[PDB]
């Protein structure tokens, strides 16, 4: 034993391509469509819960994940790679920030740390790149609301609205038509649902769609009362019922 | 591609066999052992006339009682010499005595097969190790990159070697004087060298019990070259 | 065992070139053009962002221009994630120097350390090189205003004016033509934008596809200020120099 | 063929070619014979020179007062394995005040060799060894192969043209096993066995190496003038 | 608190003549006011015509002698059965002793 | 062709070594099935002892991981036991560190993460097994969580694994399309086991003797496997109805 | 060792250091130079524990000489003093700390000013018009507090120094065998060889 | 293709070819067997007499682990020794921590996991042996057989090596014609016979028989070599049956 | 750690990675050293495809290792920085421990040793660099000039050149340099160095750098016009 793969498995080809990164992006292309939309008073992220078999309890598989009380993430590509990145992202939010500054990191900096992890898998010895693209939405005091995309290379970009995976090219076009700088969060949710319907084949309801928001502080989700300044998480996952409520006025 | 420590189907280590090829390209070195001393001589083989030939150092002192000449990739020899000097000095520190010529040679040869995936390849240089000790008298050894060393009454290594070795087969005998041995090294170097032998492109040395290892000046070797010209222009 | 899958990222070709460095340079030649121009009274850095979208948030975005410290900035051409690794290393080096000597790090010393890091990846370790070229713009009290570039080989050189990324041959020719030693910052700004306007692969040059920065003594009395331009300020300078 | 690039690879018939190639280096080595009675054990080895100016490569190595071996193949590998044996004999004396049983020495060599046949980066040893010794259960002869196989024998030979000596000893078994208390006769029989492997060359005074160990005889090596008596 | 040293008594005497040398020692071994043994030999033949005694703390004495005998054996292996001269043995023993400079063998050695 | 041999991406973004590990999963030619009761979780697996020289009591692909968690494996026995030993170590360590019993879904996630690592790190091969974990969780109740060589895992109302998994799966889907509930509405585990065996018989179109099956049962606070004689009693009650 | 003094005047820095080296009972030497030139315009004097003083000083000198060659530039006295301070601060939490106190006198060619830095073994740095280590300040500071002016000449600085050394020779119990005096200014470093 | 060049690589059918090649080395070895009896186990093996020069009785192949476990193997002999050395370390550490001597099923998994580990990486080679082992613990007698893949099961009787087919068939007969039990002493004799019968497929060379056993009544639950009279007796029983 | 043997023997006894390192030297800009009777001169070519270059700050091609020794090179520029740093550190280490600055030969032997070590260590490639190392031993007035190459061999030269078209300028020096009569002055030796470069250089513009090293740590770089004067004076003797 000992890991004796101490050399890069991703290397430049004669044309300057990094093969493994391109191939990782190809895996993301096959992935189920996910998207994010930024409003003036919130952000929405959504995706399809494509269940593998009807005997599977699809609520036990979380595609949208809380990273911090004010930051959430969704993905397209390889689910298992996503799951371990979420574990690492949650941990790095603590080890390299909260244990130092006594507060959760701002969105861009957590995105920066996730991106670094994904970059290292593209250069370190004996590993392949992560086969996922992430959309990370969040809020912080000095930057307000934001939405970021992170790719297999470790590159990240800020968006007003975007989509990744399967039907992203069509979905991005749909989003360019409808997005403006005066959207309220309910308008953005409504657009997210409309956009998502196009890439979804069969059943389209609260049990097949996973959708979360970064919005107002929820003191009812804090778990304790009596510290005025602690006002609760801005990340909230919409219930099956809440999604279906909005699918009628659709 | 293929491991550095791989055997061939004939039971030989590829890398060792290939390093032996590199040694055949090296400049010629010769040593002759007598009851009066061991002589060591080398072909300097300067690559251009602007190269100051006395900066070419292919004969080297290891201790007062041991010298050594090299042939092949001569840069590879430096760490072998460093180790040999360290082993000789260390032994004297631990035992208050001179170290046997064979023991020194054995210590150098232990380095040889320390390669793999330790250093990354065998040495590409062969050594003649000459010296005196009280138990076994005047001795000459041939240390190879395979880790084998042979004792020799006379030996030639480098590009002109089997020509020179055939010649040493003829000329060597147990009653050789030191002076005869010196002329013999010069004579055979002159035969196998490409350019014309002189005091600037060849170098002599010897090791005697009394005076230890000495490299000859160019003036002393010039004298021996003239003496060699006169003996041969006399039958 | 594992040897079989080793590409050997750190070997010479028979011509004496480093394959991976050459191929990294090929990668960089497809990146957005970055330009640096040095004047007597300051330095300009201008760079072209990669083929946009209308939904990309520009005012909070940073892909090309990075602050290393208060006196030194870099323009990036190549893989952004690779650049961020190196940028954070350079930022730390700058602070280590300041902590040790109580003086800001001279521009060249920072540039040499980053270049030495890049070099190491080409000689040992069996890892791929960083697919990044930098333009360094900075000031110190020894040499004043300075421009350097470094590339994946870890070689660095100083310049009066330089470009990296796409179309450097064309850009270098245009700068070679119009550059003059006595030139001032406000002219250098104009030169940089005009050069990008001509070399771009886009239909026209607009504010949303540019990052822009200056290092000026333009700060009340013997001291230096860095200015990373907001999108509105790039829009103004494009109008002012008559490109839109 | 596609399967001989390293020791960590079986062929489709289940062979280990690097090990077999290591075995091949032994076949090229100079012949050495081993045989024993109930009181003594003897090694005879034909030493090989490089040319007439050169010395004859030594083939026999002392491991302890009661044990030693002869080699055929890569001499530096013999030096490594014999050094390991010296240490193990030494450990047994210092820690347990006990002379290392020749059989244990064989088991330890087997295991040392085996590790180099199962991991990456290693190579098998390229030497064969004949180990004689006298311990608490009498005289012993062992044959070591770099595949790790160690075998206890009445007599044997290894190296180039060992087959001749090996058949001679097979014929003489019932005679030489009874040579008890007469060291000179046991050597004679060993010198006779090794003579069946000679072609062209014959046994001379700087050519022949003999070692013996037994009841009241520490392991000792005879070279030079000391073998004149037996040529 | 554990004391890793003790004192086993004993006296030794070495005298060098013109063409001979003697090394003598009493055979009593003691701790405090008790006798452990009336005959525990203390002077040893170490091979190569060398005799040795390491007196004081007996566990250290035995360890040293036993390391030196071992050193003679390895000298033979490594240097073609060359006889170890008394001066070379002396220098070698210095290195055995000084190797434990910061946790010494609590003995007075004579060869 | 070396993207085929180690876990790096092919030009279509695929991991072939993971795909071939899924194929090894059916080498044993065994089918298994898991279902949930009101109070219990049942797992059954075909048992095939083809050689007469074998001790059939030692032939098993069901493992008692902890007192509460059972695991059935579909795949070769060496990789199965590797996974079994690891899961036992993980569950025991969890209890020591956090002071309560490791939940079935948490163990499944942990083993799924370990599997993910083997798909990303080149020096480790994937294990050619599919692991189905069962328990009656103290918070979530009857639980089935299944892990595969891709590092994927999810909870199940019921599930099946093996060469004929599709027939068993569709059979189970059709029952739940009828009953319209998440589970077998049955009080005793005996009756849930009988349901499990019955629906395997129909879906496979084969009959079982007491030596052709392996049964594991999870209840509140213990998981256990049935003997041949307990299974016989199950088979007998099935025949008489 | 014992006494080291420094004083910064108008255009130079003057460092005075005692000559005695004492091994317990005997004075082994009466001509020891307790200083190292770190660069052409920077001088360091030192006092503290035997062995450690010279080892530390030569180690600092080696590092500054290395910097000078690498950059082809002379570090400012301020930068040299910060480097030295960091090394001593690093050492105080080591396995076995350098017990060494130093004065750094340099002429800054960029600012055209002399500069005197006092650094103790803990890494306590202070820039001063005049400074000392150990008990030297106890005898001399009241004279320096009285007579010192920032615009003194080099000769006036030396005279104020003679007055300091005379007070030390009167009231100190140890015989330190006089002092070696060195001046650091725009033209570099020179020794005053009559004091 | 090229799937068979490296250990731990799955082929497109889901196989590890290097392990299958390791089996070929096992199938090329001498025959070895194990028979489980009423209160114990018997182990036997065929030792080929390569030459008259082999000292008889002196190249022992059966190996003890701890004091209650016997192991025999076919294939590459040094690989077998390496595996037993590991087995001995595992038995020592178990007894160190838990006091009681290692149970046979526990011991089997220790070897199983170790052998399986040598199929996880390309930096090592699979074991070129099948190992038959077992003994007596506090729950009775146990016989196991372990393959190069790390796969193992408990057996009533077991066989490996060149004569494995012949021996299996012989073992199958004993199991059918003794459904209630076989005594340790019977099993020793039967073991001799089956080896003699299996020796047909290695007929060019003549051989030496070697037997060992652990029985609760005959050996007190300790592993012992069958020597002297009892060995000669079983040799005679075997010789009469091949005529 | 990454361990691959990259420098290995081929069947013909050649180490290709070391030989390919020499090909990198061949492609580098030309360097020449000539030693006079009381000086050594180091001349370097600068490739002229680059203007808009800022020569104030651009890495110069001759580097001081200590106050009395200099080093120039041909080959990979980034590789040469690693050797120069190591050599500078060793020079200060030698002063610290021996209480004497390095001899030119010692420093050469050190740099050559580093280069050799990188030809038989795992996970490293050889330096694509050859060096000329020049100066004066402390308290000695005899000039010194050594050469090193990627294999690690080194030697002393009366005059030598490395890099591209070094065959041509070696031809020149081989017939224009007399061992009996070394360039007796600074002026004389600088001229012979400039001539040898003009065989190959192109324009005599800021394409030629020259550095003179005299005894007792007296080292100075010539500037454009001072070199230009030598260029001027040389063509005016050519048309004839």
């Amino acid at each position: 034993m000992t890991d004796r793969y101490s050399f890069s498995l991703t290397t430049f080809s004669p044309s300057g391509k990094l093969g493994q990164i391109d191939y990782a992006l190809t895996a993301v292309k096959q992935g189920v469509t996910s998207l994010g939309i930024k409003a003036t008073n919130g952000v929405v992220i959504a995706t399809e819960k494509k269940s593998s078999s009807p005997l599977a309890m699809s609520e036990t598989l979380s595609k949208v994940s809380l990273l911090t009380p004010d930051i959430g993430a969704v993905y397209s590509g390889m689910g298992p790679d996503y799951r371990v990145l979420v574990d690492k992202s949650r941990k790095v939010a603590h080890t390299s920030y909260k244990r130092i500054y006594g507060e959760y990191p701002p969105t861009k900096l957590l995105v920066s740390e996730v991106a670094k992890i994904m970059q290292e898998a593209t250069q370190s010895g004996g590993v392949r790149p992560f086969g996922v693209s992430l959309l990370i939405a969040g809020h912080d005091e000095f930057n307000g609301f934001s939405l970021y995309q992170v790719d297999p290379s470790g590159s990240y970009f800020p968006w007003k609205a975007t989509a990744i995976g399967k039907g992203s090219v069509a979905a991005k076009t749909f989003l360019e038509k409808r997005w403006n700088d005066e959207l309220e969060l309910e308008d953005a949710i409504h657009i997210a649902l409309l956009t998502l319907k196009e890439s979804v084949e069969g059943e389209f309801n609260g049990d097949t769609i996973e959708l979360a928001i970064i919005g107002d502080e929820n003191p009812d989700l804090l778990g304790y009362t009596g510290i005025p300044t602690d006002k609760g998480p801005r990340f909230r996952k919409l219930t099956s019922q809440e999604i279906n409520d909005r699918l009628e006025a659709l | 591609d293929r491991g550095v420590s791989t055997f061939s189907p004939e039971g030989r280590l590829f890398q060792v066999e290939y390093s032996l090829e590199a040694i055949k390209l090296g400049s010629t070195a010769i040593g002759i052992a007598t009851k009066e001393g061991v002589v060591l001589g080398v072909e300097k083989r300067a690559t251009s006339p602007l190269l100051e030939s006395d900066s070419i150092e292919k004969i080297v002192e290891i201790d007062r009682h041991i010298g050594c000449a090299m042939s092949g990739l001569t840069a590879d020899a430096r760490s072998m010499i460093e180790h040999a000097r360290t082993a000789a000095v260390t032994h004297n520190l631990y035992y208050d005595e001179d170290i046997n010529v064979e023991s020194l040679t054995q210590s150098v040869c232990d380095l040889a097969l320390r390669f793999g995936e330790l250093m990354s390849r065998p040495f590409g240089v062969a050594l003649l190790i000459a010296g005196h000790d009280a138990d076994d008298g005047y001795q000459l050894f041939h240390a190879e990159p395979s880790g084998t060393f042979y004792r020799y009454n006379a030996k030639a290594i480098g590009s002109g070697s089997e020509g020179a070795q055939a010649e040493l087969l003829n000329e060597w005998h147990s009653s050789l004087t030191l002076k005869e041995a010196e002329l013999l090294v010069l004579k055979i170097l002159k035969q196998v060298m490409e350019e014309k032998l002189d005091e600037n492109n060849a170098q002599l040395s010897c090791i005697t019990k009394q005076d230890g290892f000495k490299i000859y000046d160019n003036e002393k070797t010039a004298e021996l070259i003239k003496e060699l010209k006169e003996k041969e222009a006399a039958e | 065992g594992s040897r079989r899958y080793d590409s050997r990222t750190t070997i010479f070709s028979p011509e004496g070139r480093l394959y991976q460095v050459e191929y990294a340079l090929e990668s960089i030649s497809h990146a957005g053009t970055a330009i640096g121009i040095m004047a007597s009274d300051g330095i300009v850095l201008a760079a072209e962002r990669k083929v946009t979208s209308t939904l990309l948030e520009q005012d909070t975005s940073t892909e090309k221009l990075y602050k290393l410290n208060d006196k030194i900035a870099v323009a990036v051409a190549g893989l952004t994630a690779d650049a961020e690794i190196l940028i954070n290393t350079a930022r730390i080096h700058a602070q280590n120097y300041l902590k040790t000597y109580n003086e800001d790090i001279p521009v060249e010393i920072l540039v040499r350390r980053l270049s030495d890091i890049k070099q190491g990846y080409t000689q040992h370790g069996g890892l791929r090189p960083f697919g990044v070229s930098f333009i360094y713009a900075g000031y110190d009290d020894r040499y004043g205003y300075q421009l350097y570039t470094s590339n994946p080989s870890g070689n660095y050189t100083g310049w009066k004016a330089i470009s990296v990324g796409a179309n450097t041959s064309a850009a270098q020719t245009l700068l070679q033509m119009d550059y003059k030693d006595d030139m001032k910052v406000d002219d250098a700004i104009e030169l940089a934008l005009k050069t990008l306007s001509k070399t771009t692969d886009s239909s026209a040059l607009t504010y949303d596809r540019l990052e822009f920065a200056t290092i000026r003594k333009g700060a009340n009395d013997g001291e230096v200020y860095q200015k990373i331009f907001k999108p509105q300020e790039i829009k103004d300078i494009l109008v002012k120099t008559g490109i839109t | 063929n596609n399967y001989d690039g390293d020791t960590v690879t079986f062929s489709p018939t289940g062979r280990l070619f690097q090990v077999e190639y290591a075995l091949e280096a032994i076949k090229q080595g100079s012949v050495t014979v081993g045989l024993r009675s109930n009181t003594h054990a003897v090694l005879v080895a034909l030493k090989r020179n490089a040319d007439e100016l050169s010395s004859y490569q030594k083939k026999i190595i002392k491991c302890d007062e009661h044990m030693g071996l002869s080699l055929a193949g890569l001499a530096p590998d013999a030096r490594v394995l014999s050094n390991y044996l010296r240490q193990q004999c030494n450990y047994s004396s210092l820690v347990f005040n006990r002379k290392l049983a020749v059989e244990r020495a064989g088991h330890l060599l087997c295991d040392k060799a085996q590790k180099n046949t199962q991991s990456y980066g290693g190579r098998p040893y390229g030497v064969g060894l004949l180990i004689i010794g006298y311990d608490k259960s009498g005289a012993h002869l062992l044959e070591f192969q770099p595949s790790g196989n160690v075998t206890e024998l009445y007599g044997t030979a290894i190296g180039a043209r060992s087959q001749g000596a090996k058949t001679y000893l097979e014929r003489t078994l019932d005679t030489f096993i009874k040579i008890d208390g007469n060291p000179d006769e046991l050597i004679k029989a060993g010198v006779e066995a090794i003579s069946q492997s000679l072609r062209d060359e014959s046994l001379t005074v700087d050519n022949l190496s003999i070692a013996i160990v037994g009841k009241d005889t520490p392991f000792t090596i005879y070279d030079g003038e000391a073998v004149a008596k037996y040529i | 608190q554990f004391n890793p040293y003790g004192d086993n008594g004993g006296t030794i005497l070495g005298i060098a003549g013109e063409d001979f040398a003697v090394l003598a020692g009493d055979t009593r071994n003691i701790t405090d006011y008790s006798i452990n043994s009336r005959y525990e030999p203390k002077v040893f033949d170490c091979g190569d015509n060398i005799v040795m005694s390491a007196n004081g703390f007996a566990a250290d004495g035995d360890a040293l002698v036993k390391r030196f005998k071992n050193s003679v054996k390895w000298y033979h292996f490594d240097h073609n059965d060359k006889k170890l001269s008394i001066n070379s043995a002396a220098r070698n023993i210095q290195h055995l002793l000084y190797g434990k400079r910061f946790f010494p063998y609590y003995v007075h050695t004579i060869i | 062709g070396y993207d085929r041999h180690i876990t790096i991406f092919s030009p279509e973004g695929r991991l072939y070594q993971v795909e071939y590990a899924f194929k090894a999963t059916n080498q044993t030619n065994i089918n298994s099935l898991a279902v949930r009761g009101k109070d219990c979780t049942v797992v059954i697996s075909q048992k095939k002892v083809p050689d007469k020289l074998l001790d059939p009591t030692t032939v098993s692909y069901i493992f008692c991981i902890s007192r509460t968690i059972g695991m059935v494996v579909n795949g070769p026995i060496p990789d199965a036991r590797n996974a079994a030993l690891r899961a036992k170590a993980e569950a025991a360590e969890f209890r020591y560190k956090y002071g309560y019993d490791m939940p079935c879904d948490v163990l499944a996630k942990r083993m799924a993460n370990l599997s993910q690592i083997y798909t990303q790190r080149a020096y480790m091969r994937p294990l050619g097994v599919i692991l189905t974990f069962v328990s009656v969780d103290e918070e979530l109740g009857p639980s089935i969580y299944k892990t595969d060589p891709a590092g994927y895992y999810v909870g199940y109302k019921a599930t099946a694994t093996g060469p004929k998994q599709q027939e068993i799966t569709t059979n189970l889907e059709n029952h739940f399309k009828k009953s319209k509930i998440d589970h077998i509405n049955e009080e005793s585990w005996e009756k849930v086991v009988e349901f499990a065996i019955t629906h395997m018989i129909d879906a496979l179109g084969t009959e079982f003797s007491k030596n052709d099956l392996e049964v594991g049962v999870a209840t509140k606070d213990k998981f256990f496997t049935l003997s041949a004689e307990n299974i016989e009693e199950r088979l007998v009650a099935i025949a008489e109805q | 060792m014992d006494i080291i003094l420094g004083i910064r005047v108008q255009d130079s820095v003057i460092l005075a250091s005692s000559k005695a080296v004492t091994r317990g009972i005997s004075v082994l030497k009466d001509s020891d130079d307790k200083t190292r030139q770190l660069s052409p315009h920077t001088l360091m004097s030192f006092a503290g524990e035997a062995g450690d003083t010279v080892q530390f000083a030569e180690y600092i000198q080696a590092n500054i000489q290395l910097y000078s060659i690498r950059e082809d530039y002379e570090l400012s006295p301020q930068a040299v003093s910060s480097f030295v301070r960091q090394e001593l601060a690093k050492s105080i939490r080591s396995r076995r700390p350098y017990q060494v106190n130093v004065l750094i006198g340099g002429y800054d060619k960029k600012k055209n000013k002399p500069e005197l830095y006092q650094i103790d073994y803990l890494g306590t740095k202070v820039e001063l018009p005049y400074g000392a280590h150990g008990y030297s300040g106890f005898y001399t500071f009241s004279l320096l507090d009285h007579h010192y002016r920032p615009d003194m000449t080099t000769e006036e600085g030396l005279d104020l120094l003679k007055l300091c050394v005379q007070e030390l020779e009167k009231r100190m119990p140890m015989d330190f065998k006089g002092v070696i005096v060195k001046i650091v200014d725009k033209d570099g470093i020179r020794q005053v060889d009559d004091f | 293709t090229g799937y068979d060049l490296s250990n731990s690589v799955f082929s497109p059918d889901g196989r590890n070819f290097q392990v299958e090649y390791a089996v070929k080395a096992v199938e090329n070895g001498t025959t070895s067997i194990g028979i489980k009896c009423n209160d114990g186990v018997v182990f036997a093996v065929e030792k080929l007499i390569t030459s008259k020069l082999l000292v008889p009785q002196k190249n022992v192949k059966i190996q003890v682990v701890d004091r209650h476990i016997g192991c025999v193997y076919s294939g590459l002999i040094p690989d077998g020794r390496h595996l037993v050395n590991r087995g001995r370390e595992e038995a020592a550490s178990f007894k160190k921590l838990y006091k009681t001597p290692i149970p046979i099923p526990a011991f089997a998994d220790r070897l199983g996991q170790y052998v399986q580990a040598h199929t996880l990486y390309n930096s090592v080679r699979p074991f070129g042996v099948s190992t038959i082992f077992g003994g007596v613990d506090k729950n009775g007698a146990h016989l196991y057989m372990l393959e190069p893949s790390g796969s193992y099961w408990g057996y009533k009787g077991a066989a490996t090596g060149k004569g494995r087919q012949s021996a299996k068939a012989e073992l199958e007969k004993l199991v059918d014609h003794h459904p209630e039990g076989l005594s340790a002493r019977e099993a020793v004799k039967q073991a001799a016979k089956i080896i003699y019968l299996a020796h047909e497929d290695n007929k060019e060379k003549d051989f030496e028989l070697e037997i060992s056993w652990c029985s609760l009544s005959e050996t007190n639950g300790l592993h012992k070599f069958v020597k002297g009279d009892l060995l000669q007796e079983a040799i005679d029983f075997a010789q009469k049956e091949i005529n | 750690g990454y361990d691959r043997a990259l420098s290995i023997f081929s069947p013909d006894g050649h180490i290709f990675q070391v030989e390919y390192a020499l090909e990198a030297v061949k492609r580098g800009t030309c360097a020449v050293g000539v030693k006079g009777k009381n000086c050594v001169v180091l001349g370097c070519e600068r490739r002229s495809t680059l203007k808009l270059q800022d020569t104030r700050i651009t890495p110069s091609k001759v580097s001081k290792i200590d106050s009395h020794v200099v080093l120039s090179f041909s080959g990979l520029n980034a590789d040469s920085r690693i050797l120069i740093e190591k050599a500078r550190v060793e020079a200060q280490s030698h002063r610290l421990t021996l209480e004497d600055p390095v001899t030119v030969e010692y420093l050469t032997r050190y740099v050559a040793g580093v280069q050799q070590r990188y030809t038989q260590s795992g996970g490293v490639r050889p330096f694509g660099v050859s060096t000329l190392i020049a100066g004066f031993d402390p308290r000695d007035d005899e000039p010194k000039l050594y050469q090193t190459e990627p294999s690690g061999i080194y030697s002393s030269w009366s005059a030598q050149t490395i890099g591209r078209n070094s065959k041509t300028v070696r031809e020149f020096l081989e017939k224009n340099y007399d061992r009996k009569e070394p360039p007796a002055t600074v002026e004389e030796c600088v001229k012979l160095t400039v001539r040898s470069l003009l065989e190959v250089v192109q324009t005599g513009a800021k394409n030629i750098e020259i550095t003179v090293v005299k005894p007792d740590s007296d080292i100075v770089a010539l500037s454009s016009e001072e070199i230009n004067q030598y260029v001027t004076q040389i063509e005016q003797e050519k048309q004839e």
